[PDB]
């Protein structure tokens, strides 16, 4: 007679529903992926509507059983999972509205071409802002890109941002900042608890102690930039946004032939030794089979070499080309990726079976517990493999190093270095501009002063100033991928936290002497069982205690981070004495 | 010869709450006959010991054969609990018998889907030692009288197996015999072989 039972029937019988609704909506996605037809796109579509359609009402028919009255801890999450509505709390012309706003700003995006050669976003601009290092020729792709998309979606930003707060506030949160931070919202125990306006008060703790590190790489990467951009280029000033690689700055990867620290030792390829032994797809996909079962994880299933698609088609089939892991349910799991022989290839199946892994682990949960703890954490059990799956002592053990190698510094500071112009680089950028969205979101930010704000962020946090004028009637913050289509940003910073944690997480349990970065998780069966201790939980327990069943912590932890690039650290911090570290937010390329 | 032959080569099995009973008596029972049907994922005899069943003679043996899932197998034991072995086709404690099942996705799988093969999720109350239940009735979870129709506390009981070859080895379907021997005081007619 009590409504704990019956709720816990309406979840059953909820889950025995949705582990065939949601498996048939990703066969009918696969189907679309495997070729790209007229038909199997309208199958997809309908799939996805009706799935949409049932979740939906099962919401608005779950909405009537409060959580104060569920004492079982699992089923009230269960209960709450689903009770979360979204977008269906606005009325149904605010839904419309919003829906071509979204559409409207996804198509001027992909649709986005900047000319007086005449290109597109993808095609010439990207490859210039990579590999061409002339002033003009990146300054004038940069601003015709922030003039023509910015002020194509700034009126439809304008509106898009009320549009969200409304939605946000239809749903019993006060803005979008709020409702994007509600992933991170734990409960549980007096000390399992999590709040969502306390994770504004630690991203910008954690970004406290990694500041003096990215100071000084800033520093190296300015001094290695002034030879190559002599009159352009301050001593005590910030650097130019079209300067760093990117259309937006936000991976400094591309600065590697002009920041290099020994160029007379350039870093491992395994290209062509893998190229020599004669292998393939299928061999670099066993290789991490064995990779993963010997730190002790269980095995792939049968069907993942015969549904899945681990090599490009012959047969006339045009697939996306991007790496992607697919759990369809059922013990259905399958990788599409565009396949190689080559090296990155190579460390993103690594990559990509992490997810598979963990997939693998969490499937005896209930089907609303069948996810990650966060955002955060799915993301970083795949992208630990390939730190450990990467280092010289691995390479030797499978065969595509010989023995008579040996591991020299030059090298090793190399790929340090290599490695912080992609992750470190990347959470400056990150945690300012969620910050600024996070300011806009929440009214603190006036409309009248966003280009305002927003460069006055560029040069106290990423330290990057603008190389031309640009008052309120542009919208550069919109000319993102992540800003202009709805996404998620927060999640690379606390991603790139919790692969650190998990790594020295790891490595300590395996008693392991020696560099963090030169860890091998290989041949160690007990670091495998510590990690399935979580991966085994997924969402059935607050992110905290899944944090605390690896790390100890209940909380992100900066401390691993700066231990892995500590040689890195050292060897920045002796090479800058003959310079200033930091930058001075007054000097402005435009000014005289 | 008892037809054993005729209840692992069958052409089509029933589904696990209406679990297709068939009862051998008058017939020499050659026990060597269960093997030859593929390795088996269970061969697991409760009470007996599956090399000594040619060493003796029972009243009736009862043949009872259903398809489930295969993260349910475990579940047709004596003593264990879970989704099937509760309102479909429950094993008495002092079972003394042979429980075989084996992997048929070559036959019971569809591309499309194979949407004949019930089972019962909800019911008031669990079943009995050997017990049928076939009723399609509405089940009645809430205080709300259901009037036939589905929807907000009234539920189907049965639902369907999604059988599709695309399954892991967990889904897909697995046909599972009981053989359950009896030893009442009637004169034995079931011996094994001479
Ligand atoms: C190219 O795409 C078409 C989709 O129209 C595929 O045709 C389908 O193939 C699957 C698997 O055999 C089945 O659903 C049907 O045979 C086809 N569906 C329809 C609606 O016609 C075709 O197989 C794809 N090409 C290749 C090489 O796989
Ligand atoms: C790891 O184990 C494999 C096989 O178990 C063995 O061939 C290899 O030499 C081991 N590596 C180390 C570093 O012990
Ligand atoms: C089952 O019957 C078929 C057809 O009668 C036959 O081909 C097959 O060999 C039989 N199975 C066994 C194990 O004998
Ligand atoms: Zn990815």
């Amino acid at each position: 007679s009590l409504t704990e039972e019956n709720a816990k029937t309406f979840l059953n019988n909820f889950n025995q529903e949705a582990e065939d609704l949601s498996y048939q909506s990703s066969l009918a996605s696969w189907n679309y992926n495997t070729n790209i037809t007229e038909e199997n796109a309208q199958k997809m579509s309908e799939a996805a509507a009706k799935w949409s359609a049932f979740y939906e009402e099962q919401s608005k028919t779950a909405q009537s059983f409060s959580l104060q009255e569920i004492q079982t801890p699992i089923i009230k999450r269960q209960l709450q999972a689903l009770q979360q509505s979204g977008s269906s709390a606005l009325s149904a012309d605010k839904n419309k509205q919003l829906n071509t706003i979204l559409n409207t700003m996804s198509t001027i995006y992909s649709t986005g071409k900047v000319c007086n050669e005449c290109l597109l976003l993808e095609p010439g601009l990207d490859e210039i802002m990579a590999t061409s290092t002339d002033y003009n020729s990146r300054l004038w792709a940069w601003e015709g890109w922030r003039a023509e998309v910015g002020k194509q979606l700034r009126p439809l930003y304008e509106e898009y941002v009320v549009l969200k707060n409304e939605m946000a506030r239809a749903n019993n949160y006060n803005d979008y900042g709020d409702y994007w931070r509600g992933d991170y919202e734990a409960e549980g125990a007096d000390g399992y608890n999590y709040n969502r306006n306390q994770l504004i008060e630690d991203v910008e703790r954690t970004f406290a102690e990694i500041k003096p590190l990215y100071e000084h790489l800033h520093a190296y990467v300015r001094r290695k930039l002034m030879d190559t951009y002599p009159s352009y280029i301050s001593p005590t000033g910030c650097l130019p946004a079209h300067l760093l690689g990117d259309m937006w700055g936000r991976f400094w990867t591309n600065l590697y032939p002009l920041t290099v620290p020994f160029a007379q030792k350039p870093n491992i390829d395994v290209t062509d030794a893998m190229m020599n032994q004669g292998w393939d797809a299928e061999r670099i996909f066993q290789e991490a089979e064995k990779f993963f079962v010997s730190v002790g994880l269980p095995h792939m299933t049968q069907g993942f070499w015969a549904n899945s698609m681990l090599t490009e088609p012959a047969d006339g089939r045009k697939v996306v080309c991007h790496p992607t892991a697919w759990d369809l349910g059922h013990g259905d799991f399958r990788i599409k990726m565009c396949t190689k022989v080559t090296m990155d290839n190579f460390l993103t199946a690594h990559h990509e079976m992490g997810h598979i892994q963990y997939d693998m682990a969490y499937a005896r949960q209930p089907f609303l517990l069948r996810n990650g703890a966060n955002e955060g954490f799915h993301e970083a059990v795949g992208e630990i493999m390939s730190l450990s799956a990467a280092t010289p002592k691995h390479l030797k053990s499978i065969g595509l190093l010989p023995s008579d190698f040996q591991e020299d510094s030059e090298t090793e500071i190399n790929f340090l270095l290599k490695q912080a112009l992609t992750i470190v680089g990347t959470l400056p950028f990150t945690y300012m501009l969620e910050k600024w969205r996070w300011m806009v979101f929440r009214g603190e930010i006036p409309k009248e002063q966003w280009m305002k704000k927003w460069w006055e962020m560029k040069r106290e946090i990423v330290g990057v100033v603008e190389p031309l004028p640009h008052d309120e009637t542009y919208c550069d913050p919109a000319s993102l991928f992540h800003v202009s289509n709805d996404y998620s940003f927060i999640r690379y910073y606390t991603r790139t936290i919790y692969q650190f944690q998990f790594q020295e997480a790891l490595c300590q349990a395996a008693k392991y002497n020696g560099s963090l970065h030169k860890c091998d998780i290989s041949n160690s069966t007990e670091a495998g069982q510590k990690l399935l201790k979580m991966l085994s939980l997924g969402n059935s327990e607050p992110w905290t205690k899944a944090l605390e069943n690896v790390v100890g912590a209940r909380n992100m932890d900066v401390k691993p981070l700066l231990n892995y690039f500590q040689p890195l650290f050292d060897w920045l911090k002796e090479q800058n004495r003959n310079s200033f570290v930091g930058w001075n937010t007054e000097w402005s390329p435009y000014a005289d | 010869l008892c037809p054993f032959d005729e209840v692992f080569n069958a052409t089509r099995f029933a589904s696990v709450y209406a679990w297709n009973r068939k009862r051998i008596s008058n017939c020499v029972a050659d026990y060597s006959v269960l093997y030859n049907f593929a390795p088996f994922f269970a061969f697991k005899c409760y009470g007996v010991s599956p090399t000594k069943l040619n060493d003796l003679c029972f009243t009736n043996v009862y043949a009872d054969s259903f398809v489930i899932r295969g993260n349910e197998v475990s579940q047709i034991a004596p003593g264990q609990t879970g989704n099937i072995a509760d309102y479909n086709y429950k094993l008495p404690d002092d079972f003394t018998g042979c429980v075989i099942a084996w992997n048929s996705n070559k036959l019971d799988s569809k591309v499309g889907g194979n949407y004949n093969y019930l089972y019962r999720l909800f019911r008031k109350s669990n079943l009995k030692p050997f017990e049928r239940d076939i009723s399609t009735e509405i089940y009645q979870a809430g205080n709300k009288p259901c009037n036939g129709v589905a929807g907000f506390n009234c539920y189907f009981p049965l639902r369907s197996y999604g059988f599709r070859p695309t399954y892991g080895v967990g889904h897909q379907p697995y046909r599972v015999v009981v053989l359950s021997f009896e030893l009442l005081h009637a004169p034995a007619t079931v011996c094994g072989p001479k």
